[PDB]
């Protein structure tokens, strides 16, 4: 019991629920609901204007986003990546993979622990919001990232 | 130190397995709702047995010696009569004793023997409570077994793999001398125990919807 | 600014626990056995055609009852005002009746009871002499 | 049949199918005579009868080489085992041990 | 020590999940039984992936495992 | 201004579902044995009905655990009845049993009939005032 | 690499003076070393040791698509239904291999190879 | 693995391809292990189909 592990290695709730509040109350919209737990970003405070490119402030936002997902065990993440109607359906689907493709494999890179990562885009085909008077400022163009907690 | 943590051990123990048969005991009607006997019970009142099957079977020997096979069945105790139907009772319920007096030999007289008899008090009493923790999951998986065994009997009977039990009765008269009587007497007995068939023909399958 | 989930009640105990997680097992093995036999074997009929309902028939029960038959049934009878009736001989071992239930018929109920009797003991009803008929089986 | 009457087994015949022992292994029934043992690391539990391990899981281990292996109709594997001190169990695609107490 | 620190605290235990349960219905990071899921890759003993310590008592320092192996790392030096 | 919830309510996760198994144990067995027994429609039911005769409706008490024509000549006897019987009894007697203390000799004989099973039955004739104990072979 | 730490330094004789607890030092810091080289030479024995046994197999693998080798032989029986109305198995196969795999000596059956 | 895996084109498999009757796409469950007349027998009398043996 000195010697036998008491808790997951790494793991506490207060600095958990402290990351969520500061994520939150930064915007970067983070859900818990049931079993499952849902991280979503604008892409404005990650991309260039329609342009897979990684702002150099982003990586300290990408940073934290690391060190919450060091605090749960699971198995799978999915990363979306959707964004706005800008010239036909194939740039669009292209933007969306290239964005989540970066992302994922900066996260897979850092220290995540997993076992599948799922990366996939689908342009602007599934809005959450129909006010599409803005470009790229308007909040549908996003990437989540959703996983199950593992027991 | 080990004297603390004997008499720990014996009253987590107790302790425990009081507040376990009082839960037991409060939870009362949906348990023997569950474990219906008396619904299982043939015509004559004769117990069904217990069976047990098996997937996906292999051993090794030695080398160039393995044996495989896809399905088991096999009788654990064989079927008889019941005068009564049982219950959980004689699964689920567990002794209980008051141990009270533990004897002046080791009494704590300073504050590093008063504390360590606390912890050490306090840790037989985790140990026993464990203990009792794994007697419950073993009777569990004793009741779980033998209901599991006549429920796949009732299964197989429909299934049509077992011969039902044969039944036989003689029927008397008038009997004894003319100081001692019984006015009709009734003999039964059980001529055939049930067991699996071997001819795969009579194998009936089922289909759901 | 807390976060919760829904679900937020009494503690329980790990001995329930596994008494539940044992259960959950076996009405899974008791479904599979009950669709089974269901869809090997085709009912006929129905006991509603030997047990029709009449008036003074619809007053509601809720019930407890783990014991013995006979007297039960003499009860309720005698809560319909009908005249009891038993045939045959009650054998050596007892027929044991447990019904737990809340808020129905009479007849539904009396029909409950004669599917749990089953093999053994069946219920007729006349009403045109409002008799409430036990008879046992021929056997033993 | 003589003074030697070595009647010889020219056909060896069959190897054993399995030992019985596992379908009340399957159920948690310890056989009788055995002891009990203590896992640690995960969800598991074992015997020790006849200096030869019985295990219990749903999971799959790998390292120290099985003799028997029973399944049940729904998923849980039983293991007639050597002894060890520890098991070798990929669990969700990653790889973790099992110690055992009690030898 | 703080299983439920920031939280309501400790309601009970799941044995079957090896959990513990906050006020909140978030699993912490505890465990509340031994039987859980452990990541567990270093450990201790010695004859490890053999037949361990066999249990005869020596004179000598041979500390052999019982599928005939002899670790010299776990016995002295000589 | 106060309504209690019930006491013995499972307010609790472990018994929730407890009950949940319980009731689907009870619903599956249910099934198992209304689709396991076998009935009889009330057309074709071998019971003697009521002859319901002015000179059957004597209450009695009875009580006798023994043979079958003696007993129910001695029920004919007090139904001012004749009584006659068809087949011939064999080796082993017709056993039956009955003591009560008040009902009617229609319901008695009906009990009778019923406890005589396959072997015998009875027929009323009120037109001729006569009972006949038909055998079988 | 088994490893229990132990924790029992057994005393029998002490320093008194400098020189002897500097000549303590020296001969500790030596045994050191020579555990050290011990752990290693440990090390490189049991690294030998997966190495022959990879070598061999892929070695056969390799000779096997040369064509020296035989291939081991196996039959495998099948059985319906077996054992009386106590217990059954449902269907039986048993898999016994007779031909251990050995090396020819017709050396006119051999294969060679070119590359490219 | 790319050297030793034997495969075969889908043009010309032998297996029994979907016969896509409108009372064949029903749902059910089955357990069974033993012969094969009776299961396939029992499935062409809840298809509604009739069944023989060459």
């Amino acid at each position: 019991v000195p010697k036998l592990p008491c808790r997951v290695d790494g793991a506490c709730d207060a600095t958990i629920i402290k990351m969520m509040t500061d994520l939150n109350k930064k915007g970067i919209k983070v859900a818990s609901v049931g079993q499952n737990y849902l991280i979503s970003i604008p892409a404005s405070a990650l991309f260039a204007d329609q342009s897979p490119r990684l702002n150099w402030a982003s990586y300290s936002l990408l940073n934290e986003i690391a060190a919450f997902l060091k605090q749960f065990r699971k198995i799978a993440i999915t990363v979306t990546s959707y964004s706005s109607k800008y010239v036909s359906v194939k740039r669009e689907r292209a933007l969306t993979l290239a964005r989540s493709r970066v992302v994922s494999e900066y996260l897979w890179s850092q220290g995540v622990d997993s076992r599948i990562i799922f990366t996939q885009g689908l342009g602007s085909d599934k809005p959450i919001t129909s006010y599409t008077l803005g470009g790229d400022r308007s909040p549908n163009a996003r990437v989540e990232i959703t996983f199950r907690r593992a027991v | 130190k080990e004297t603390a943590l004997s008499v720990g051990a014996q009253a987590g123990l107790a302790w425990r397995a009081k507040i376990i048969d009082e839960q037991l005991n409060k939870q009362a009607r949906n348990l023997d709702a569950i474990y219906d006997f008396n619904s299982l019970v043939l015509e004559h009142n004769i117990l069904p047995p217990v069976l047990l099957e098996g997937r996906n079977t292999l051993n090794l020997a030695d080398a160039q010696s393995i044996r495989i096979s896809d399905r088991t069945y096999k009788v654990a105790k064989q079927a008889h009569f019941i005068t009564t139907p049982p219950t959980w009772r004689q699964y689920l319920w567990m002794d209980y004793v008051k141990p009270e007096a533990p004897n002046v030999t080791l009494l704590p007289k300073t504050k590093a023997e008063k504390e360590i008899w606390c912890i050490y008090t306090e840790r037989g009493w985790k140990n026993g409570i464990d203990q009792a923790n794994t007697i419950l999951e073993e009777n569990i998986a004793r009741i779980k077994e033998d209901f599991g065994g006549m429920i796949l009997y009732r299964k197989l009977l429909a299934m049509n793999m077992v011969s039902p039990p044969y039944v036989s009765h003689t029927d008397l008269g008038v009997t004894g001398d003319g100081s001692e009587i019984h006015i009709d007497d009734r003999v039964l007995r059980i001529t055939a125990l049930p067991e699996l068939n071997v001819n795969s023909a009579e194998w009936r399958a089922a289909v759901a919807k | 600014m807390k976060f919760k989930k829904p679900p937020i009640n009494n503690p329980s105990d790990d001995a329930t626990i596994k008494l539940a997680e044992a259960a959950v097992s076996v009405s899974d093995s008791m479904l599979e056995m009950a669709k089974v036999e269901k869809v090997i074997t085709p009912p006929s009929k129905d006991n509603t055609l030997t047990i029709p309902n009449a008036y003074n028939l619809q007053a509601r029960a809720s019930v407890d009852w783990s014991g013995p038959i006979e007297e039960l049934t003499a009860r309720i009878a005698k809560a319909a005002h009908f005249r009891f009736r038993v045939l045959g001989k009650s054998p050596s071992v007892p027929v044991l009746i447990s019904i737990s239930t809340k808020d129905e018929s009479l007849a539904e109920i009396l029909r409950d009871i004669d599917y749990q009797a089953g093999k053994k003991a069946s219920i007729h009803v006349y009403p045109n002499s409002q008799v409430v008929e036990l008879r046992y089986a021929k056997i033993y | 049949y003589g003074p030697n009457a070595k009647s010889m087994p020219t056909e060896e015949g069959i190897p054993p199918s399995a030992n019985d022992l596992l379908l009340h292994v399957l159920e948690g029934v310890p056989p009788p005579g055995s002891r009990r043992l203590v896992v640690s690391g995960g969800d598991a539990r074992a015997w020790l009868s006849n200096e030869k391990m019985y295990v219990r899981t749903n999971l799959t281990i790998l390292s120290p080489g099985w003799l028997a292996s029973m399944t049940s109709a729904d998923g849980t594997h039983a293991y007639e085992m050597q002894k060890s001190p520890v098991l070798l169990v990929s669990w969700h695609g990653k790889v973790m041990q099992l110690k055992v107490e009690g030898l | 020590d703080g299983c439920c620190s920031k939280m309501g605290g400790i309601n009970y235990c799941d044995s079957s999940a090896g959990r513990l349960v906050c006020n909140n219905g978030f699993y912490s990071t505890c465990y509340c039984t031994r039987h859980a899921v452990m990541d567990l890759q270093f450990l201790m003993g010695c004859c490890l992936w053999h037949g361990g310590v066999y249990p005869q008592l020596n004179s000598s320092g041979l500390v052999v495992c019982n599928d005939g192996y002899v670790s010299e790392e776990c016995s002295l030096q000589k």
